[PDB]
């Protein structure tokens, strides 16, 4: 996980409002690498590898959140 | 040169054109010219999609007061957001292409030159109904073309099921 | 105009419009036999992202 | 464009009737000749060569008038009458 | 918005196909049972076409995968919990999708011929007029959505203004907690369906031609557009206009 | 004659000849009329209510009858939400949790103030 | 109702008229077309030898139904004709010179 | 068995064969193979 | 012409000139039953004219369907709506008269009857006719650019503020006006030609004449409304009772 | 089809098949006004144009927000939320 951008330069950088969580550190190189080329797929590769990444381990932490609150559930039953 | 203006004025050339000038012109020169005009005119969307690519930073024109009363201003205002320049390099595309096709499906059907006339008002009403800037101009759109389908599919005003 | 009710001729086409489908299928099955090469594991579905 | 002239709805449909196999025989065709007596039709075989003489030319036919086309020639001419081919 | 791009190029190529063949065809008729096998007279209007439906099959590399297919699974991935029944809603739409359209390539280029001998004789392809315009848009629905994907699917794109609310979004859930089976699942059985659709119509022709009375009335009442312009002509129009006679 | 409101203006007409209605599509095109557009002859005695029997009038299917066809389609319309409704009980439930937000749930970016925190606010 | 008479075969080649027809916008194939067209075409020769009026009107009168549920909804039509679609396209205009309702201006 | 047999003949025959009838069905496979085994081959 | 021009907007002035000046206090208490009246007058006019045999007697029904719009916008207590009903009732008495131009003048000098059925493909004759027959039947619908889409626009909004459901109920006027005009409309332009016309001139220089005066005038007004609001902006704070 | 029509009657689009001798030179008349109206209206909306982002200072939107938050201190107007 990279550092959780400062709320501020959130409105530095106008990220929308669904894509800031603690995975926007890696999201604002992106863009602006998006906006050196001209939104073309097979460039700027690597970065968008790096920000999905990130996303992954995001998307994991939540599964594991979720399978603790099941356990959870069936405890209380 | 003004891109936001030539996508709004260049249909509406190729429409009224055809009408005031077709017994003039006929209908292998209004064909020609209709579709040369919409051709330039996606060839400018597609330099407009371009150029928006490197900066989202979009144009409005604006133009004179519809109506002022009390609390209520509506103007002639219109942008190319990145939602309508999505639109409108799609309805011109398949415009121009629609516009080339009819070229030689049309061939030997007497009135191609209202044909093409209706086809050209067609896609500038859907212009206009995309690069709109207030709820107002969506509406004008919305209803001319509406108004332009009922002139096109009773194309043939001879045929019973048509009309 | 030929013959009636029997066996038809095999048909002519212009050169043109042979060469040009030819192209526009060689173009389809290249282009996507590429996009799935390349798009192969997010294509079919792999490497899930759930943790173990 | 494609014209048809009478010549053709002529080789057409004594075509037709030479792959036709019910008829008594294939060489006293003629324009002339009566479906119902010379070739050796039933009441219903003529009826069977109407719908096969109008899928043949592209064309439909309502019953007042498959039954009065009783000779080849009264349905060359009636074939010749519309404009589609 | 990206389905709307792609959709276009789509329905122009095969309203334009359709266009050639009824053109192409002496009689000028519309009855697909009436067409007949035309591949070996009309490969261009054939390419295309293939091309076309192809493209709205979804089936890969082309346009409507990645225009139609993250619809599919976008609605699985959902916050919401009922959305797991559209999915279904929209995956039977698509496996139906393939079928009329096999229909739609079967019995007007591969069938046995339907019409008389003379259209056979004077079938030939259209001019440049009509085939340019097919090849420029066989091409832009072959390559538009992988040139565009990353304007309207990237992960993080600020290229559309629109403000989505933070729960309402649902994109980075939708495309990673999908099953293996769920993902793999409309692409093989899009291929599935047509192929078996194709071969079923040429080998056995029995199983769509039986006539049971059950299935000619439920076939009609599926011919007649689910029968909704009766219900909406004799008890909305016809009714309104006797109410306003009276 | 056949109609009801054809009956209902039954009295009303008096030295007008009541002929019964007949659409102006179901007849013959093959029979030749004086015009073939609205298949009528020149002189032929016009209804009561004639602009409903009229080839302008609407459509007027034949195939199947009217209270059977508001059957099936109220049939199938029944069909898909009675299968849409007993479908959303034997549905699986999820493999994550709703994913939350930084900053207290965004709220201060959601407009927003500390009183406000509940109507303007994500999951946090 | 009848026996052999003009009307009767009137009838009945109309009704064989009307069931080849009718059969040939259900099937699709050509030959699954064909064994049924030579099916019913065997289903109408064995009749036609029946002397009687009682079942002769009976058979004829269930045929007609029989034929009456087999209806299909889209016949197919050749387009420049009635029910098709390249019917009234370019109705030619006739040729008719202007009458004058005014003295003074056309 | 089949009155109108010599009619319906031209439907089966030449062109309209099943070998014939599937020919076009995949018109540029054959060649997107070979320039795809080509662009295998130059990928390395 | 002078009458569907001029005297139905005369008393459309006389509701405004003579009943919401000294009349307040009662006018606050009877306009639900003017919405009543006015909703049950644009409902029912406008069904009425479905099933019509006669050719002026669509234009009249037409012209009650529209009066029936201005007055719940005089009545409507707002600025919006006088000023739409007053727009409404200057484009009505634009593009009215040339319809009945269009049915009394070019259609009833020419053939003397003024029956619906005889009357049919009149495009392939009198193309230009038709041209007006369609412009002015999309300009009396609420079609917008023409005028008549402001007030009825700013006439069902005034009537919207001062009851919502009154307007909500009658904002189906937009469809009911366009029912019977278009069915009326491509009757007229669409078919074989008549059997029963004979071939006649096509509309003359003096037809054509007052025909473009009347649509240059509705256009004008409907891509600029604005163009009297400096008449108007006393007036249409002049009559509100907001107390 | 090429049937008969009337050359009595005169329509604005043209006629049946409109096509006329000196089209070529009419074309030319057209090319010109058509080019010119599209050339005027280009410029003459030019200064009607702006861009939608990079118009005011970002000091102006600050201060009216301070100002709007003046206009709500006098008023004494409440939140949307508290109740
Ligand atoms: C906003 C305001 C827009 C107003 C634009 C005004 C444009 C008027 C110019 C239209 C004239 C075109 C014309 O004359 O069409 C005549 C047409 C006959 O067509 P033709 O090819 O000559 O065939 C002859 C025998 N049938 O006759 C017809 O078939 C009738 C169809 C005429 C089409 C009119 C097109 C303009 C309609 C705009 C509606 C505006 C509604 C307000
Ligand atoms: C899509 C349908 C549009 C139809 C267009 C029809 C032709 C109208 C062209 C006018 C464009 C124009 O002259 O506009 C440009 C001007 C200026 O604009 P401004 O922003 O208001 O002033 C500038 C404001 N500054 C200082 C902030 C920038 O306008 C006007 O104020 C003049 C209003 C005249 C309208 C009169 C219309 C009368 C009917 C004409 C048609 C019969
Ligand atoms: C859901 C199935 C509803 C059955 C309706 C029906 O009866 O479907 C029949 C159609 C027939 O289509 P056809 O053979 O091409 O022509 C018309 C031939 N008739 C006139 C003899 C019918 O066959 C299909 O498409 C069904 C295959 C797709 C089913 C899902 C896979």
């Amino acid at each position: 996980f990279p550092p959780l951008l400062s709320q501020e330069d959130m409105k530095k950088h106008k990220i929308l409002l669904a894509y800031r969580d603690r995975c926007a550190a890696l999201l604002v190189p992106l863009n602006e690498c998006r906006k050196k080329n001209y939104y073309m797929p097979w460039a700027c590769g690597h970065e968008r590898h790096e920000y999905e990444m990130c996303e992954v381990a995001d998307f994991q932490r939540r599964v594991k959140a979720m399978d603790k609150l099941k356990a959870e559930k069936i405890e209380q039953a | 040169y003004n891109a936001i203006s030539l996508i709004i004025i260049l249909p509406c050339i190729s429409w009224l054109f055809p009408l005031f000038f077709g017994r003039q012109l006929g209908y292998v020169f209004v064909t020609r010219m209709t579709s040369t005009l919409i051709i330039i005119t996606t060839l400018i969307t597609y330099y407009y999609f371009y150029q928006l690519l490197g900066n989202n930073n979009p144009i409005n024109l604006e133009l004179f007061n519809y109506l002022n009363i009390d609390y209520l201003d509506i103007n002639y205002n219109f942008e190319i957001d990145a939602l309508t320049i999505t639109m409108l390099l799609a309805i011109t595309t398949i415009s121009s292409m629609v516009h080339i096709y009819s070229i030689g499906y049309m061939e030997t059907d007497p009135h191609q030159v209202r044909f093409f006339s209706l086809l050209s008002m067609f896609t500038f009403w859907m212009i206009i109904l995309v690069t709109g800037s207030n709820y107002f101009v969506l509406f004008v759109g919305w209803e001319f073309i509406g108004v332009t389908s009922y002139l096109l599919i009773s194309f043939w005003v001879t045929r019973l099921q048509a009309m | 105009n030929y013959k009636w009710n029997g066996p038809l001729p095999r048909p002519h086409v212009s050169a043109g419009h042979r060469i040009a489908t030819k192209f526009l299928g060689a173009t389809m099955f290249f282009w996507m036999f590429l996009r799935i090469k390349e798009e192969y594991p997010a294509m079919l579905g792999l490497h899930n992202f759930y943790p173990p | 464009a494609h014209v048809l002239t009478k010549d053709m709805i002529q080789e057409r449909i004594v075509a037709l009737l030479e792959s036709f196999d019910k008829v008594n025989d294939a060489k006293n065709i003629t324009a002339t000749a009566n479906l119902t007596s010379d070739l050796g039709l039933d009441s219903l075989d003529v009826v069977e060569v109407v719908m096969a003489i109008e899928e043949e030319f592209g064309l439909e036919i309502p019953d007042h008038d498959a039954d009065e086309i009783k000779t080849v020639q009264q349905a060359i001419d009636y074939v010749s009458a519309q404009p589609a081919a | 918005l990206f389905h709307l791009l792609g959709h276009a190029f789509f329905k122009a190529l095969l309203f334009m196909s359709a266009g050639s063949i009824i053109h192409s065809i002496l009689n000028e008729s519309q009855d697909i049972r009436t067409y007949g096998g035309l591949l070996s007279y009309l490969p261009y209007t054939y390419i295309c076409i293939t091309i076309a439906s192809l493209s709205l099959m979804a089936m890969p590399g082309l346009t409507g995968y990645y225009t139609k297919d993250i619809i599919i699974e976008s609605t699985y991935g959902s916050y919401s919990i009922s959305n797991y029944v559209v999915y279904w809603i929209a995956y039977l739409s698509a496996v139906l999708t393939c079928v009329y359209s096999m229909k739609i390539l079967y019995l007007t280029f591969y069938s046995n011929p339907n019409n008389n001998t003379i259209t056979y004789y004077n079938a030939h392809e259209s001019n440049i007029y009509i085939t340019l315009p097919m090849f420029i848009l066989a091409i832009f629905a072959m390559f538009a959505g992988w040139i565009l994907k990353d304007i309207y699917l990237g992960v993080g794109t600020d290229f559309v203004g629109t403000h989505i609310l933070p729960n309402n979004f649902s994109y980075f859930d939708t495309e990673f907690s999908i099953t293996q089976f769920y993902k793999l699942l409309p692409l093989i059985s899009a291929i599935l369906v047509s192929i078996l659709i194709v071969v079923l119509n040429e080998f056995f022709a029995i199983v769509f031609n039986l006539n049971n009375k059950y299935i000619n009335t439920v076939y009609s009442i599926f011919n007649q557009k689910l029968v909704s312009d009766q219900i909406l002509n004799h008890f909305i129009i016809f009714k309104g206009l006797v109410t306003s006679g009276n | 004659i056949r109609a009801s409101f054809d009956k209902a203006e039954e009295p009303m007409l008096g030295d007008y000849p009541d002929i019964d209605p007949f659409p102006a599509q179901l007849k013959n095109p093959y029979k030749k009329y004086d015009d073939q557009q609205d298949r009528r002859n020149l002189e032929e005695p016009l209804s009561v209510n004639d602009d409903l029997y009229d080839m302008w009038s609407p459509d007027r299917f034949t195939h199947f009858k009217n209270q059977d066809a508001l059957k099936y389609f109220i049939g199938f319309l029944t069909i898909f939400f009675g299968a849409s409704y007993v479908a959303t009980y034997f549905v699986p439930e999820k493999a994550a949790i709703p994913r939350e937000f930084p900053y207290e749930g965004l709220w201060k970016e959601s407009g927003g103030t500390e009183k406000s925190k509940a109507f303007f606010g994500q999951r946090s | 109702p009848v026996p052999f008479s003009a009307a009767n075969k009137k009838l009945v080649t109309s009704m064989y008229r009307q069931s080849l027809k009718l059969a040939r916008n259900w099937i699709s194939n050509r030959q699954l077309f064909r064994q049924k067209a030579v099916e019913i075409r065997h289903k109408f020769d064995q009749n036609a030898q029946i002397s009687n009026p009682r079942l002769l009107a009976r058979t004829l009168d269930e045929t007609r139904a029989h034929l009456y549920e087999f209806r299909h909804p889209d016949p197919i039509v050749p387009p420049s004709f009635p029910g098709g679609t390249k019917y009234e396209r370019n109705v030619p205009p006739r040729m008719e010179k202007i009458m004058q309702h005014n003295l003074y201006e056309p | 068995k089949d009155p109108w047999a010599r009619r319906e003949a031209w439907r089966y025959q030449t062109n309209f064969t099943r070998a014939n009838r599937f020919k076009g069905a995949a018109p540029g496979f054959g060649i997107a193979v070979v320039a795809f085994g080509a662009y295998l081959a130059a990928e390395k | 012409m002078i009458l569907a021009g001029l005297i139905l907007k005369l008393a459309l002035y006389a509701i405004l000139r003579l009943l919401l000046p000294l009349l307040c206090e009662a006018q606050i208490l009877y306009t639900p039953m003017i919405y009543i009246i006015s909703l049950l007058t644009i409902i029912l006019t406008s069904l009425a004219t479905l099933r019509q045999i006669d050719l002026k007697v669509i234009i009249a029904y037409s012209s009650i369907s529209h009066m029936g719009i201005a007055i719940l916008g005089v009545c409507s207590n707002t600025s919006l709506g006088i000023y739409g009903s007053i727009v409404l009732g200057v484009a009505h008495g634009f593009v009215s008269p040339a319809l009945f131009l269009i049915v009394g003048g070019i259609l009833y000098d020419r053939y003397h009857i003024r029956i619906v059925n005889y009357y049919k493909g009149l495009t392939t004759y009198m193309p230009q006719l038709a041209t007006y027959i369609i412009i002015l039947s999309f300009a009396n619908i609420g079609t917008p650019l023409t005028g008549n889409f402001t007030g009825e626009f700013l006439s069902l909004q005034g009537g919207f503020i001062r009851n919502p459901i009154i307007g909500g109920i009658s904002c189906i006027s937009v469809l009911l006006a366009a029912i019977y005009q278009l069915k009326l409309t491509n009757k007229l332009t669409g078919g074989i030609s008549s059997i029963y016309m004979h071939r006649t001139n096509d509309v003359t220089i003096r037809e054509k004449f007052i025909m473009n005066i009347l649509i240059i005038s509705t256009l004008i007004i409907g891509i600029c409304p604005q163009i009297m609001y400096n008449l108007l902006y006393w007036t249409v704070n002049n009559y509100i009772y907001i107390i | 089809g090429r049937y008969p029509f009337p050359k009595d009657v005169i329509s604005m689009t043209g006629g049946w098949w409109a096509n006329p001798s000196n089209w070529k030179l009419n074309g030319l008349f057209a090319t010109g006004i058509a080019v010119g109206l599209a050339l005027w209206v280009s410029t003459a909306t030019l200064p009607y144009t702006r861009r939608r982002e990079g118009i005011t200072s970002e000091s102006d939107i600050s201060k009216w927000n301070a100002a709007a938050g003046v206009w709500r201190e006098r008023h004494g107007k409440i939140s949307t939320g508290e109740a």
